[PDB]
Parts: structure tokens; sequence; C-alpha cells
């Protein structure tokens, strides 16, 4: 490290935390494939709440995936952040929501403009490996050493 | 010409034991009403297990591209296997393993008369074989 | 070994030597010490035969 | 002499009630791992810390 | 993630988007059998996998003398006498965490006390 | 008594009664005594068979066969 | 004192040494580190037990890396060229719907991870759903000799009932079972994939067998014999076809038998294939002589490095330096190979007692049925293994059975393995039995058994109480390396055995285990007999109980008296 | 802490029912007709002959001196008659193949009208496959279509 910012381990940790690779399925714990058709409304009883805050043509299929708070909090991580990253990933033609930090169970949505799972099932591929949430490539397990 | 004759007929199909089986290669059943066994003629006395209440998909035929002669029997009603002085079927049954083969015999003679066969011993012929 | 239970995590299950070589040793103790052995053996000539190469 | 020996035998005994105290709090998933290593690469980093160190 | 196969055909359903009713359905691509669906639910991944644990537990696990003893009572019985094995699946990031399994009522109560 | 429990020094007395039916190089034995008696009888008949096919314008054939060998 | 055990060829005392190999009829499973598609590899070296010597190996693999979508099984058949899916060769074997495929593989409806990994294979099943299209498929993928399509087809269900698994047996109409043990070999495969099973292990010495001049003069004998019978019927086709006279001297040749016999028993080759398999005896003393003959080779995990498996078989100690280390081996002091015995009478004895046949099983109507398997043969299932492996066990200890043959019973893998093959090595042991009129557990040995023993020993009027004696009334037994795995071995008998100090002693365990099956005879014995000269070799280090196990093979003495 | 090599002194200085008969058929039904079994493969439960309708039918679908190799009789006997046999009407398919494994032992109990049986021992036992439920296939066509 520099001689001016030295014996400090919260900047050590900022260091850390801009080149060590993290990736999508480095925080997820499971995802799962719904059929709902309507864009708006959801079938589901729990994320009815995310209904109601994060809204206020597409695919009637669903996917959807959970991720591990710890993993939020080890490899420090906001959701925004992460919606950000797919949507100046795929661009427009994949519609996204994400959970908010309060709910005790982090969820993701998205959708899409033969079958529709295939599609997703491709985009799920794509999400898990082919995206890289922070730090430059070929870099792991960082170790501060006094 | 294939004709059913009836397959109205109830068939029960039985796993033998294999010195009654080989022996059938007459008793008598007598039906408990859920528990039935067998009184053969002197000699034992066999309970059948239920073995299958519904059997269905099963049929039985007889025989008398190449057609031939077929007929129908009947439907196949219950899966049956009878079960088993018991100590002498299990003696029989221990006794059963002890099945051993011959060993090499061993030529005793003064061996000259052997090896004298071997060679040449001055006698040809003898056998009518690939001789034409 | 066959004379430990299963999922033993104690030091002298899993390779720990308390006797000495004063008062000899067990045979579950015999046994570690004999591939400890074998290993060093094998290590060393590996060792010597990778040298010569290095050497050449 | 007798009490180096008895020096000896309660010094391993030291080290073994700490393994038998790490053991015990691994299996009831009390202790956490640091970075780099997992559960059972610090517990077996301890108990050979523990005998090596009664031992030396 | 729990599909149901078809009738005569036994293929698997796969599954049919409705769009005259708007509603998920269950397919082969067999034959002309489609069921409706009873759930939105299609596909489950779960990538951190926890089950298979506590594989391979028999009704004669109480037989067996390779595996220890231990004098721990069950909060269910109360019974002292029972058999304890740490988790059945096999990986590198697999806790120690042991699994009791009492010789009486067959439970199988772990001794972990984070979490429960 | 006669059902009282063994202890470690009486074992050897088991080990003599071993060496002495065994003998120190016993699996040579018994594996080329196994082989003599069974393996010989056992490839001979194993595949003993052969016959020549011989064809004449009537069909004709021959046959070979071999039976229980003989060791001296 | 001559211990015998040796040939002489041409005034030469030639050793056979005892080769080693690897076992066949079991299924296997290993790991690809590679960057190669294929993940998983599940071999399996079928093989029939005597006659032609088979080496087509079955091959069932995985394709697709871990992460990726698409996982794909395809498994290989002999005489074919590129791999085919295992759901088509399930069609191939007669069942056409998927439902009973998935219900042979995955035996259990509960679990979704292993039918979910499925779906691709019943994708590429769905391509080709008929039997006659998959037999055809076959007919048109491999062996293009055929030409002909109706001689193709049924010459690929020809291989299907002959060439594919040769063991079982070779008859037409075993579709059904083939297809039962197919299931089971995906089984293994995707349970190895799903990170539930470990990666087998072929270090395990339970797993390899030994081969002394029974089998080597077996292969030779075997090829001589038939290149005898190829030259005879060679002189017969010459003698019908010129037309003259016969004559026995001319057909029958004794020169092939005697210079195949002499020239493999008098050189190193075993017709390189094979090579150093017969040395010169070493009559140096009396323990070279000794440790000579009882030396074992392994033609060359790491092998050279000492195995937890080799433990009472294998001496820790007896062991050479250099190029050659570790790779030969010292038989510990009671360890013995096994000869091979008959399966026949045991697959007869166990259908008396309901073992139900592997084509009536259906795994829906016995969940809980424990499978059999003798030789690695699958014969069926049993919804009683207790009070046969009592009946079994009960009877393997009255004499029987022959004591040679080991069984084993993973109760976690819910599977039962009888092996009576020839090559294995096993040591005898005490038993160990808990229902005691003392109230505990104690052996079944006392000591009257020690006392006639000891009456005949001595008197050697007699009581003819020997070795067999102590066998036969079930007081020991031998135990090779597949059974250590499922027996709890205690050292000292009157040590571990009863329930509850000078400092000089050494300090031993405790005695918290209560079930203990078995028993050592005696410690000591685990080494060899170059180590067995050695004093003391408990407050000794390792390596100088090699080294003087190695100057023991050279030291001056009288050999022989004559 | 000596071995003890004296053990030859020590050792010398020592020592309602309803019962119904069982008969068995002559022998000539058995000459004139075989007994064979039936086992269909198609999950569903019922599958009677009747409603399999009619018409039923069930029928089976130069060189000098050289060598030969061998081979035996019920082997052969059983290898040429490699046509299986099939049941239709006129549409419903059912194809049965041979099971030999389920020979062993396998006695008949035909029920007559009274309560007696009669036993009739099984020749052999096959598995009858419903063919053609879907009605599709191609040859070529899939082999062409399962290279995309
Ligand atoms: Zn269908
Ligand atoms: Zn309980």
């Amino acid at each position: 490290l520099e001689p001016g910012h030295a014996a400090d381990q919260e900047q050590a940790k900022l260091i850390r935390s801009a080149i060590e690779h993290t990736t999508l399925k480095s925080v997820t714990i499971a995802s799962e494939i719904y059929y709902d058709p309507d864009p708006r409304s959801t079938v589901i009883p729990e994320d009815e709440e995310i209904i109601q805050l994060h809204f206020s043509q597409q695919s009637p299929w669903l996917l959807r995936l959970e991720l591990d708070r710890a993993a939020m909090n080890d490899k420090d991580l906001t959701m925004g952040q992460v919606g950000e990253r797919i949507k100046q990933t795929f661009k427009n033609d994949l519609f996204v929501i994400w959970s908010e930090d309060n709910d005790e169970k982090l969820i993701i949505r998205c959708r899409v403009v033969a079958e529709e799972d295939h599609m997703l099932k491709k985009i799920e591929n794509t999400m898990l490996e082919n995206i890289t949430l922070r730090g430059v490539e070929n870099i792991e397990r960082v170790v501060m050493m006094k | 010409d294939l004709d059913l004759e009836r397959s109205n007929r109830q068939v029960w199909l039985v796993r033998l034991p294999m010195f009654l089986a080989e022996k059938w290669r007459l008793g008598k059943i007598r039906i408990n009403k859920s528990k039935i066994t067998l009184l053969l003629n002197e000699p034992h006395e066999y309970d059948l297990e239920l073995t299958k209440k519904v059997v269905e998909n099963e049929y039985v035929f007889t025989e008398q591209t190449i057609p031939k002669k077929t007929a129908i029997v009947g439907t196949v009603c219950h899966e049956c296997q009878v079960m088993p002085y018991h100590k002498i079927v299990e003696q029989r049954r221990n006794i059963v393993k002890l099945n051993n083969k011959e060993r090499i015999t061993t030529l005793d003679e003064t061996v000259g008369v052997t090896m004298s066969h071997t060679g040449m011993s001055m006698r040809s012929d003898n056998s009518n074989f690939l001789k034409v | 070994l066959p004379h430990f239970s299963k999922d033993d995590y104690s030091p002298e299950s899993k390779g720990f030597v308390e006797n000495s070589y004063l008062r000899g040793l067990t045979p579950q103790e015999f046994f570690f010490h004999a591939m400890g052995g074998r290993e060093g053996l094998i290590d060393t000539a590996v060792k010597t035969a990778e040298t010569g190469y290095i050497q050449r | 002499d007798g009490p180096t020996m008895r020096e000896i035998t309660e010094t391993i005994a030291e080290a073994k009630k700490k393994v038998l105290d790490v053991t015990k709090e691994a299996q009831a998933n009390l202790l956490t791992a640091k970075h780099g290593m997992t559960l059972r690469e610090s517990f077996e980093d301890n108990v050979v810390r523990f005998l090596n160190e009664a031992r030396d | 993630t729990t599909f149901r196969f078809c009738r005569d055909c036994n293929n698997m359903l796969y599954p049919r988007e409705d769009k005259e009713n708007n509603r998920l359905l269950f397919e082969c691509r067999t034959c002309s059998y489609v069921e409706e669906a009873g759930s939105p639910l299609v596909y489950r991944h779960e990538l951190i996998t926890n089950i298979g644990e506590t594989a391979g537990v028999v009704q004669d696990i109480g037989s067996d003398p390779t595996l220890p003893r231990s004098d721990r009572e069950c909060p269910k019985c109360h019974s002292r006498e029972n058999v304890f094995f740490q988790s059945q699946q096999r990986r590198k990031d697999t806790s120690m965490v042991l699994f009791f399994v009492c010789l009486s009522c067959s439970h199988i109560f772990t001794s972990d006390q984070k979490n429960k | 008594d006669e059902s009282a429990p063994i202890t470690a020094e009486d074992s050897w007395a088991v080990i003599s009664a071993f060496f002495r039916e065994k003998g120190l190089v016993s699996q040579q034995l018994d594996s080329f005594n196994q082989f003599v008696d069974y393996t010989l009888q056992d490839i001979i008949c194993e595949d003993s068979t052969l016959i020549l096919e011989q064809l004449a314008q009537i069909s004709r054939k021959y046959e070979i066969s071999f039976g229980k060998i003989y060791v001296t | 004192f001559d211990m015998g055990g040796y040939f002489i060829i041409n005034g030469s005392e030639k050793v056979l040494i005892a080769q080693e190999r690897s076992a066949g009829n079991i299924v296997q499973v290993f790991k690809k580190a590679a960057p190669s598609p294929i993940s998983h590899v599940a071999e399996i070296r079928s093989a029939l037990e005597k006659g032609s010597r088979f080496i087509s190996t079955l091959q069932v693999k995985l394709y697709g890396r871990e992460g990726s979508s698409a996982r794909t099984i395809k498994a290989t058949l002999p005489y074919i060229k590129q791999d085919i899916p295992i759901v088509i060769i399930f069609r191939a074997l007669g069942i056409i719907p998927d439902g009973e495929i998935l219900e042979h593989i995955c035996y259990d409806v509960n679990d979704w991870q292993m039918l979910e990994m499925l779906k691709p294979c019943v994708e590429d099943g769905f391509v080709i759903q008929d039997r006659e299209t998959a037999l055809d498929f076959i007919g048109r993928r491999g062996t293009a000799l055929g030409i002909k399509k109706e001689k193709r087809i049924q010459y690929a269900k020809d291989i299907l009932q002959k060439e594919f698994l040769p063991h079982i047996t070779q008859l037409e109409g075993f579709e059904s079972r083939k297809a039962f043990f197919l299931g089971y070999m995906i089984n293994r495969l995707l349970l190895c994939a799903l990170d539930r099973k470990d990666q087998d292990d072929r270090d395990h010495f339970g797993k390899k067998r030994l081969d002394l001049a029974g089998p080597l003069l077996a292969q030779l004998f075997k090829t001589l014999f038939k290149k005898l019978t190829k030259d005879i019927f060679r002189y017969m086709q010459r003698t019908v076809e010129e037309a003259h006279d016969f004559n026995m001297k001319l057909a029958i040749n004794a020169k092939t038998i005697t210079s195949g016999l002499k020239y493999a028993l008098a050189t190193g080759n075993w017709g390189s294939s094979r090579a150093g398999v017969s040395q010169v005896l070493n009559r140096y003393t009396y323990s070279s002589t000794l440790s000579h003959l009882r030396r074992t080779n392994t033609p060359i995990a790491k092998p050279r490095q000492l195995h937890n498996t080799h433990w009472g078989l294998v001496c820790p100690a007896e062991t050479p330096e250099g190029q050659a280390c570790g790779l030969v081996k010292n038989l510990s002091l009671m360890s013995c190979i096994s000869v091979g015995t008959d399966p026949m009478p045991i697959i007869t004895f166990l259908s008396e007692w309901g073992m139900e046949p592997l084509e009536d099983y259906v795994p829906h109507q016995s969940p809980d049925a424990t499978r059999v398997f003798v030789n690695g043969v699958w014969h069926g299932v049993h919804r009683n293994p207790a009070r046969l492996m009592e009946t079994l066990r009960t009877l393997r200890r009255k004499g029987d059975i022959n004591p040679e043959v080991s069984m084993i019973r993973d109760i976690r893998e819910k599977e039962l393995k009888i092996f009576t093959d020839a090559g294995r090595v096993y040591r005898p042991l005490f038993i160990v039995e808990d229902d005691e009129s003392l109230g505990h557990k104690e052996l079944k040995v006392r000591k009257g058994h020690i006392a006639k023993l000891m009456a005949t020993e001595y008197q050697d009027d007699v009581e003819e109480y020997t070795w067999s004696s102590l066998l036969n009334e079930g007081l020991v037994e031998y135990i090779d390396a597949e059974e250590e795995e499922s027996i709890l071995i205690a050292m000292q008998p009157e040590d571990l055995e009863p329930a509850e100090v000078d400092p000089a002693k050494r300090i031993r365990v405790s005695h918290h285990a209560t079930t203990f099956t078995h028993c050592e005879i005696h410690p000591s014995m685990i080494l060899g007999v170059a180590a067995s000269i050695i004093p003391f070799p408990d407050h000794n280090q390792s390596p100088r109980n090699t080294y003087q196990s190695a100057m023991g093979k050279q030291a001056m003495g009288v050999f022989l008296t004559n | 802490f000596i071995k003890r090599d004296r053990m030859r002194r020590n050792f010398l200085r020592m020592r309602e029912y309803n019962e119904f008969p069982l008969r068995a058929i002559p022998k000539e039904d058995l000459e004139n007709m075989r007994t064979h079994l039936l086992k269909f493969q198609s999950k569903k439960k019922i599958n009677p002959v009747t409603d399999f309708h009619l018409p039923v039918r069930l029928h089976r679908k130069r060189k000098t001196r050289q060598l030969k190799v061998l081979d035996e009789n019920a082997k052969k006997l059983r290898f040429e008659e490699f046509y299986p046999w099939v049941m239709e009407d006129f549409y419903n398919t059912w194809v049965g193949s041979y099971e030999a494994g389920n020979s062993d032992s396998y006695v008949l109990l035909s029920v007559e009208d009274d309560g007696s049986f009669t036993m009739i021992p099984a020749d052999k036992v096959y598995k009858f496959t419903a063919r053609n439920k879907y009605a599709t296939l191609t040859i070529d066509e899939a082999e062409k279509r399962m290279d995309k």
C-alpha cells in the first residue's frame, strides 16, 4: 500500500473491495422460474409488497432469484447497484425488479419483451456465470497481512 | 384362425420348491378363511401365501410369417407361492452344498510302458481314421 | 484403522504418538510411524532423482 | 526423573483437554473459520498446533 | 421440479402456455394429453445444496456396531441411548455438526446450538 | 476353569497351531495344487472339441475331443 | 528345513513372484480434472470367471462441466465407434417408456435432483422413441461390415445379448436384468455427481487381486492348449485335403506344451507383456529364502506410499530401497492368498429363503429391499437381510461355506457384496461374542479348547484337536481387506475386552468401544519375515527397521544341511 | 522378561375350512398343447381380451475341406424360433417377447366349475407389449433430424 495510508484496515478493505473478483452466482442462494402471464399483477402473495412499491407487452414468463444476505455483507453489495449492473448488461430487452435490503427475503424478478422457459434458462446461465459484480479478473481471497 | 375359448377361467400361478416341482414334472388344498394349506398324499402340508392379490394384465394361452393354431385359456386370478419334519428338508438343503469333482488320476505304472506307447512303438494302423 | 470408531476426531486416533521410544510404541502408532518412514524414503529418492537431472 | 515424567504427562494432558474443547466447539458449530480456510482446515491447524506445542 | 408423467405414454409433461385462457398447462408432445396446472412453479435450480447431509438413514441403523454410542438424552422420549453421526453430504464446506439418532423413537435431533 | 478367559501369552499357542498346519510358504503349494487338480481339467474340458468339415459330391465330418487328462 | 515352494529348470531354482492386478466386475467412478468435456467416468472391467479371458470394458460417460447446463449422459459400447446415450440403449433393451427408465435409474421418487439431471437424456430419448429404430440406430452407428440392414439389426441385437456385459450371462432374454444393472451404474454415476459419494479409491487393498502359479499357469496352459488344438486340426485338414494316411505321432505334438511351459518357467517372460516373474532363488541365508518366496511384486494415487489397508497384510517395514521402493511388498506372517471356490451353491441356497429374482423387482412395490451381490453380479434383492445374513454367517462359521469367501454388508450403501474369487489376501482373527453368561462380552475360544490343543501339541493319547477343529467350531475366522471395512478389531484380548499404573510402561487407549466383533491374534504378526528378526522394533525408528530388513537378506549363515 | 522355553516340563508335570382335491391332467392334453404365460406392459390395470375386441389374432411374424465351430441343442431350438408373435384385430397391437428366467418352477392351478383344481406345468412365459399406440416413426428422417 501507500506510505500515507499505512497501518489502516478500512482503506485496505476498500482496496480489497475494489479488486477482488465477485460474481452474481456468489450471492445466489437459489433461483426459480414462474408462469405469471399478467406483467404487472403477480400471483405470489408475498412479493405483492414488492409489486406495491417497485412499480409506482412483456413476456408471460417470470425469472426470480434469491440472494444470501450474508453474501451481501461479506461481499459488500447493494440490490440497487446489482440491478444497475444487469440493466446495463442486457440493456432494455429484460425488465428487472429487485427487493430492498430491508426485506428479510432478498428477491429479484425479471421478464422479457417457442416456450419462454428455455429462453429464461439461457439467461440464467448468463446471469450466474457471465456477470461480475465488482473487482478485476483472476483475483481471489485477498488476505490482510501485517 | 386364432379363437379365444373363454378367458373367463381363473388360474392361480404357483412358485413351488424344487424337489416337489421336479416330482410333479396328488394333494388336497384346504382353504382357511386368509390362510390356505395343502395336504399331499402319503405327505407334508404346505401354507400357500397370497403373493399378489391384484394380478391384472396377466393371462394364460396355449398353442396347438408362419401362423399357428392359437387358443386362449383363462385369466390369472391370484399370484401365489408355496411355503413349507422340516429338519430333514433343512438337512437336505445343507446337504446340497457338498458337490465335488473328481481329481486327476496319476498313472502308477513303470513309465517305460507308457513312454514306449508315446513315440515309436512298432505299432501302426489298428484304427480307421482319415485313411482315405 | 478398523480398531477405532467412526467419525473419530480425537488426536490419538488421528496420528498422535504420545508414547516415547524409551517405553515402546503401540501398534496403531508404529503403523503411522512406518508410513512416515516410507514417505521419507520415497521423498528422498525423488529429490535425488530430480537433483541429478537438475545437476546435469 | 519422576517429577519430569509427571510434568510431561500433565503437559500432554492439558493439550488433550484443549483438543477436546476445540473438538466440542467444532462439533457444536460455534467456531467460525478465518478468511482463506474452512472449518476443517482451521480445526486441524489448531489441533496440530496444540500437539506440536505440547511436544516442544 | 417434481413433474408428472403422461397417461399411457408415461412421457414427461412439458409445460405448455395457454394463450386462450392465459393459464399454464402440462402437455405430452407424443399424444394429445394435456392436463391443467396446479402451480405456477416450473423450474428450481437451488444452488447452495444443504440436503443429503442426513442421507442413508435406515430402520436398522441402531444395530450398526461400527457406529458410536452417546449418553445425551432425546428431546422427545428422553432416551439417553442413541447413535450419532455427522453429515452424509460429502463436500469441502460441510460443517461437522453431529446428528443424534435416538434408539427408541427413531428421531433425528442434531446438536447445533446456534440454529435448530 | 475350562471356561476362563485366555491371556495375551496364551495366544502364542494358537499361532503355533497355525504354522504347524499351513507352513511359511503354504500359499504357493495350495495354489499350485489346486491348479494341478482343477485347472488342468477345466482348461482341457473348456475347449477340447474340434471338428473337420469334409465336402464331397455326400457331406462328411470328423471330430476330435479331449477327455480326462492324466498327470504322472 | 527345506521349505520348497519353487521350481527347478536346467538345474536352476526358479521362483514365480506373486503378481498384482486390479479386480473386475465392479462399478467404479472417477473424476476428470482436465478441460475434457467429460466430468465423471463410470468404468467397469467386465469379464467371465473362467475361459476366454475377456478384456472388453464398459464406460458410462457424463458430459458437461459443473455449472453449465445440458449435461447429457453417453455410454460407449464395444465394437461401436461413437458413444451412444443411455436412454437409447434402454430403448434397444426393450424398455420404450421413459417413466420406467427413471424408475430403473433413480429408486427414490422423493428425490428431484437426479430426475432433474435426467431431463436432457429424456429429450434425446424423446428424439428416438422406438425400439426398432434404436436397434437400427446402433446398427447404423457402429460396425459397418453388416452392409445389409436386416442383418445389422439382428446383429446389433446379438451384440446386446452377447458382447454387451459379458458377465452375468450371454444368453438371449436377459435384457431386463442388464437394464436394471445399467440403471444401477447410472445411479452410481449421477449419485457420484451429486457430491453424495467420494471418488472410488483404487488403493484399497481389498479391490486388488494377486496371481500365483495357479492363474499364471492357467493363462499359459490355456493359450498353449488352444495352439495345440489349432495345430492338430491343421494336420487334420492337411491330411484330408492332401488325401493321405493319418498318424497320431504327427498330429499331436509335445514340444509345443513342453517348449511353452519350459520356456515360460525358464525365462522371465510369461509369453513383452510380463517380465521379471521368475527369479533365481536367493540362498544367502534362511530368512532370505523365507522373505524371498513370500515376496510379492507390483507392476509399474501414489502406489509407493504405505496405505492404511495394508494393516496385517503387507509388512510396513520390509521393503527394498532404490527405484523399486514400495513397489515390492512382503506378506505378513499370517497372511494368505485365496484360491477361489464355487458361487453356484450359494446362489442356489439364497433363492430357497425368498430371494426375489432381479427381473421381478419393482422399486415402487419394494423400496426398502436390500440388494444382493454375488461377485459383482446382481441376482436379486431380499426384504429381510437380517435373518438371511445371520443364517449365512452361522453357516459360514460351522465350516459349510469355505472360509476364504468374504462377505460384506454395507449398510449406508444398502448392499451386500459376496467375494469368492481367487487373489484376495486375508488373515485369521478371533471371534468376539457379546452374549455370555458373565454379563459382558467375551471371546468364543475358552481355556478348555486351549487345554485340548496343547494336549495334542505336546502329546505329539491324542485328541486330534488342531487348527481345523478350532475353525469348524466357530472360534477363528479369516478376514480380507474388504470385510475389514465392516468389523471392529481389538488389539490385546485381556486389555480391551474387560471393563475397568507404572510409569515405565507405554500409554494405551481406552475401552469405550463395546461392539468389538473381532480381536487381533497378536500385533507382532503384522510384520514380515525380515522384520521379525528385529529385537524390540517398537523402540526403534522405522527406517532402521527397513534397513535391517534389507540387510537380513544377505548375511552369512547356514541355509540348509545338504 | 525372558522367553519361557521349559514348557515341556511344565506341561508334562501338569497333564370355516373347505378341502378340495388336486389332480394331474393326463399327459395327452400336455402333448397336444403347450401352456405359455401372458404379461402385459401398458401400465393400464384392466386391459382384458374382451375389451381387446375381435377378431383376435396371435400369429408369429468353391471351398475345399474347411472348419466348423459347434453348438448345442435347446439353445439352437430357441435360436431358430426368433420370430415373435403378435395379437391384433383387423386397431390394437401386442407384441410379446421371451422371458426365459421366469421358467424355473411355475405350476398352474386352473379352477374348474367344482372346488377342485387342475395343475399344469408351465412351459414358457412371455411379456407382451402394447405396440404402436401413438403411430409415428421416420428412420432416415430421424437420422437427419438428430443432426441439428
Ligand atoms: Zn402421452
Ligand atoms: Zn428419541
